[PDB]
RNA sequence: UAACUGAAGAGUUUGAUCAUGGCUCAGAUUGAACGCUGGCGGCAGGCUUAACACAUGCAAGUCGAGCGGGGGAAGCGGACCUAGCGGCGGACGGGUGAGUAAUGCUUAGGAAUCUGCCUAUUAGUGGGGGACAACAUCUCGAAAGGGAUGCUAAUACCGCAUACGUCCUACGGGAGAAAGCAGGGCCUUGCGCUAAUAGAUGAGCCUAAGUCGGAUUAGCUAGUUGGUGGGGUAAAGGCCUACCAAGGCGACGAUCUGUAGCGGGUCUGAGAGGAUGAUCCGCCACACUGGGACUGAGACACGGCCCAGACUCCUACGGGAGGCAGCAGUGGGGAAUAUUGGACAAUGGGGGGAACCCUGAUCCAGCCAUGCCGCGUGUGUGAAGAAGGCCUUAUGGUUGUAAAGCACUUUAAGCGAGGAGGAGGCUACUUUAGUUAAUACCUAGAGAUAGUGGACGUUACUCGCAGAAUAAGCACCGGCUAACUCUGUGCCAGCAGCCGCGGUAAUACAGAGGGUGCGAGCGUUAAUCGGAUUUACUGGGCGUAAAGCGUGCGUAGGCGGCUUAUUAAGUCGGAUGUGAAAUCCCCGAGCUUAACUUGGGAAUUGCAUUCGAUACUGGUGAGCUAG
RNA sequence: GCAAGACUAAAACUCAAAUGAAUUGACGG
């Protein structure tokens, strides 16, 4: 299963954007309710901690940006408790490999959700294979293009724009006019953004 | 027996039984024949029944009806107690 | 009787056997003596399709061990 | 090339066969602390050498008797 | 304490106890009821709590509680009963699962309808 | 180059406090069951209870190239088929866990042993005889099953002959086998048969050490413990026996007694531990209950026999038959667990020279959210923040970019086309090498030319068509513990893991709105470990919280001053065997990914043997004087 | 054990406490 539902509602409850909504003019400033939790009574709630809260929005803030589940993504946990490395970067770094979100960096697929749609649907090409699940780990070199019968819909050429001025990473070398991949090495805790602390997250599944 | 082989299987059973008893038989009443003699205390007569023993046990040790084993121990014993009496 | 044979253990649709010495009375997935290759009918890409110790098969075809059809077309396809 | 034990002959009384007493270590799993343990063994002597009290080494042999399995091979301490 | 006194006699352990003892370690069992009846709670608790006594295919015969609001049991209904003890009535230990073979659902429910056996409406 | 990385606490005794101490809770797990809900796929798993009773079908045959008879299709016959007898198989594979606390199992070692088929190696296969089935004739019986009279062949049986080696010898000697069949030109090949040896396999035997409780079970044993003669085994042995001697086992737990198949493993845990022994592998035991043996290389034989028993069934009353803990299936019991399916295509197994036949093993298919893993149920934009619901201070707030609306997409399911791989081979066609009168025949080896050969199977997979179209629920929201308001109710109805809520503004009951958590699932019950340092080895205590015996003396036991020599038992180090595979772990390899499958390592911390080191502990000798 | 009894020594069942030491009050014939 995804989650299929309002989302702006999650940026309300996680406050901060989560990058839902790819939007033109969205900047979060779309939804105009910001600043403001869901529900009846949400308003008056800024919120102080429980430090049980604060592990539990951690982790709901990195799995709704994300688009996965608890399962699969305690099944990312569990892998990255037994690479050497530190748990937290290992974490970040299986959720950066995936396919959906390779995707939505190289600038194909306004979302993640968008970008879901579109590996599902087989539009996409990894190393010559028509795939269809958006959970495949990219792994160093692997290229990664647009099938060949869906490059001229516009929703693909359109989020090219925002691709730009937006994105295309340092660890992602991407050409916009063959639409094609070649994703290079992991990305580090240096590539991406520093208010996600993961040790919430590894301090959570030690409770 | 349900099927036709398990059933030719026991009538073979029978067959062999008996032939198998009688060639027992023999074996034990050759041997009866020199161990009387042996008690008897006559060392021509108990020369001349273990040398009659002898080819029986092993001609029945030959068609597998007693080990070669067995024959060996029968042919061994038999002779040491015929040479104790003389 | 000792035999050489096709120890069927893979997936479903996907067989792997293990080329095993053994006693013909065993089972075929069971008790062996040795485990001497294996043999990967299917064997995509970079996998292996057929590692078969030659030593090993050679002693064990001396000792009297009787090789199936199948393993001894296998032991022909290696020495080749 | 054989596998040989010591002990204490604690018993005499049957005819040609001793029976010796072989002391053991064993170390406790849980707690590592080694324990003594003992163990009797029925072995022959078919000159009825060994007396009560005299320090023994035996070797095992094949069966000689039910529950008699080694063979004398010295007395190291006639006592 | 010593470590001899601990090679000599061991570290005892306390096995305990069921507390479902007439279940047999079975999850549920099929009871008959003999006897549907209400008791009164403990000290600082008021209410007529229906409960029934029912016998079980393990031989025991043990007093189990109806939840919720509206029952249909009688004398000689067949029930599946489970563990769980209510608090204030002392001595039972059971449950009667709603929407079992004769219990069934309880009615004009919608909110945690799997514990009570109601179907979703519609 | 990795094979490792590891440990959280809360509530509750009081007016409050600290402690002690129980109880309870948050995690993981499952062959689960139950409630509500339910789209798909891939992999697994699926009577845990009555080792309760079983309808019906199937689960062990095969060989005519061992042998007589027969029978008949096509042409007096040749091909073919097979009731008998005789080979081999039926001791495997399959099921179960009742019994079993040690004749089991695990680990490490041993002798005194056998071992069909297979591999090498030797020496042979000479010549006779008497039968018995079938068959024919009659007969008993309801049947099952038998009887009688003749006739028969054989690789069935038994003599005789001859033995490289084999056996017994008192060392001189003595003793002991076999069987032919087939293909080609009496000769050769094979396939058999005999006698041995040693290799394999397989099994039997022995030793030591471990293997749940219970002392509110302390004595047990009289073939019992040992010896000798004899007998018996394939083999050591009180295994059996007669005699002699008296022993043997026990508080390091004998005997008795409750429970229990055991291991590799599994779950949990930071580990140490603790629970456990489904599925997979090994070993054992068992086959309706209790005995017994036969035949065989092997059985004291699951679908063999004999005898006893219960139970079921047929009977003409005389008699007969049967054994799902094989696969399906039924009744029953139960909270609860599947189809009376397909094929031998693959891997095996049995028979056969082969052709081939058999195979409920196996390979597959069905059913079940039972688990794990994967995917889907759309994606963008979209404010008049519509309507409606809910709350409201009646203005508004909230549901909410949510919806409409507009623009796209087509996974999976549906419908069409293709489509691997699982099949190595065999048959024909030519040759080479052999063996041998022989280029025959038979073995092996090549080469290309076509025939074949797939249960699954509409296979996976690929490519088209259509259309947002076919696809979301469950628990919770007082604290622990993430998430709150209204209305109804009024110590009632009810809730409840614990604390506790409910007596008229209930954030705790019921409904609604909102929300949180999970999601094709989500809850509840049950169970194990955890948290619990709450049995404390790692890792606790005992003045007053539970806990120092009323006090001594002493047995077993535990532990013991200082110096020195020696030993090398403990201890340490190395080497060498072994520690099955699977599993766990690490690298990496194939499935579109993941589950899953798989290569290699690491590990298996053990035990044994052997060599070394002697500080410490022990032994032994010698001293010393602080106890 | 003459007896009174002593010693060894459970389980079902039941409760969510029982307990120690100290503190602030109140009370004390
Ligand atoms: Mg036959
Ligand atoms: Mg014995
Ligand atoms: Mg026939
Ligand atoms: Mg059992
Ligand atoms: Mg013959
Ligand atoms: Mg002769
Ligand atoms: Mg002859
Ligand atoms: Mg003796
Ligand atoms: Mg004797
Ligand atoms: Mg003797
Ligand atoms: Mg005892
Ligand atoms: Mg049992
Ligand atoms: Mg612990
Ligand atoms: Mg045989
Ligand atoms: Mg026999
Ligand atoms: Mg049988
Ligand atoms: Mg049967
Ligand atoms: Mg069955
Ligand atoms: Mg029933
Ligand atoms: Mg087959
Ligand atoms: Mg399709
Ligand atoms: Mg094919
Ligand atoms: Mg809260
Ligand atoms: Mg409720
Ligand atoms: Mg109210
Ligand atoms: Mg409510
Ligand atoms: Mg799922
Ligand atoms: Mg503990
Ligand atoms: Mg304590
Ligand atoms: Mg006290
Ligand atoms: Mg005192
Ligand atoms: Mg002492
Ligand atoms: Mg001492
Ligand atoms: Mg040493
Ligand atoms: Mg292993
Ligand atoms: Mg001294």
């Amino acid at each position: 299963a995804r989650y299929i539902g309002p989302k702006c509602k999650l940026s309300r409850r996680e406050g901060t954007d989560l990058q839902l909504k790819s939007g033109v003019k969205p900047f979060d400033v779309k939804t105009k309710k910001a600043n403001k939790a869901p529900g009846q009574h949400g308003q008056a709630r800024g919120g102080k901690q429980s430090e049980y809260s604060l592990q539990l929005r951690e982790k709901q803030k990195v799995r709704r940006i994300y688009g996965v589940l608890e399962r699969q993504f305690s099944n990312y946990y569990k892998e990255a408790a037994r690479v050497k490395g530190a748990t937290g970067e290992n974490l970040l770094k299986l959720l950066e490999s995936r396919l959906d979100n390779v995707v939505y960096r190289m600038g194909f697929g306004s979302t993640r959700a968008e970008a879901r749609q579109l590996v599902s649907h087989r539009s996409i090409t990894l190393n010559g294979r028509r795939v269809n699940i958006a959970s495949i780990q990219v792994k160093a070199g692997d290229v990664i293009a647009v099938h060949e019968g869906a490059k001229q819909q516009l929703r693909i050429k359109n989020a090219i724009e925002l691709a730009a001025q937006r994105g295309i990473p340092a660890w992602i070398e991407v050409d916009h006019s063959k639409l094609e991949g070649t994703f290079k090495a992991a990305p580090d805790r240096s590539d991406l953004p520093a208010e996600i602390n993961e040790s919430l997250i590894v301090e959570l599944y030690s409770k | 027996a349900n099927s036709a082989q398990a059933k030719k299987r026991a009538r073979q059973n029978v067959k062999a039984r008996k032939h198998n008893a009688s060639l027992r038989s023999m074996v034990r009443t050759y041997i009866k024949r020199t161990l009387s003699a042996i008690a008897g205390g006559d060392y021509a007569v108990a020369t001349e029944a273990y040398k009659k023993a002898v080819p029986v046990i092993d001609r029945m040790a030959d068609k597998g009806i007693i080990h070669k084993n067995k024959a060996a121990r029968h042919k061994s014993r038999l002779n040491a107690q015929v040479k104790a009496l003389a | 009787m000792v035999v050489i044979r096709l120890a069927r253990g893979g997936a479903k649709k996907r067989p792997f056997y293990q080329i095993v010495v053994t006693d013909s009375r065993n089972a075929r997935d069971g008790r062996f003596i040795e485990r001497i290759g294996f043999f990967n009918p299917t064997a995509q890409g970079q996998a292996e399709k057929l590692r078969l110790d030659a030593d090993r098969f050679a002693h064990w075809v001396s000792q009297g061990a009787q090789p199936s059809e199948r393993v001894a077309s296998l032991a022909a396809q290696a020495k080749k | 090339t054989v596998r040989t034990l010591t002990g204490k002959v604690v018993s005499d009384k049957m005819d040609k066969s001793i029976v010796v007493l072989i002391e053991r270590r064993v170390q406790h799993p849980l707690y590592g602390k080694s324990i003594r343990r003992s163990t009797k063994l029925h072995a022959h002597d078919e000159n009825n050498v060994a007396k009560i009290g005299d320090v023994v080494t035996i070797k095992e042999s094949r069966p000689i008797s039910k529950t008699k399995a080694w063979t004398l091979v010295e007395v190291v301490e006639a006592a | 304490a010593t470590t001899n006194q601990l090679i000599r006699k061991g570290r005892t352990t306390l096995v305990e106890k069921s507390k479902v003892p007439a279940l047999k370690a079975c999850p549920q069992r099929r009871g008959v009821c003999t006897r549907v009846y209400t008791t009164t709670p403990k000290k600082p608790n008021s209410a007529m709590r229906k409960v029934c006594r029912v016998r079980l295919t393990s031989g025991f015969e043990v007093s189990s509680y109806i939840g919720g609001e509206g029952h249909n049991l009688q004398e000689h209904s067949v029930v599946l009963i489970r563990g769980g003890r209510v608090k204030d009535l002392p001595g039972v230990r059971y449950h009667t699962v709603r929407g079992s073979l004769d219990c069934a659902g309880v009615k004009d429910r919608n909110q945690s309808r799997s514990k009570y056996g109601a179907k979703r409406p519609k």
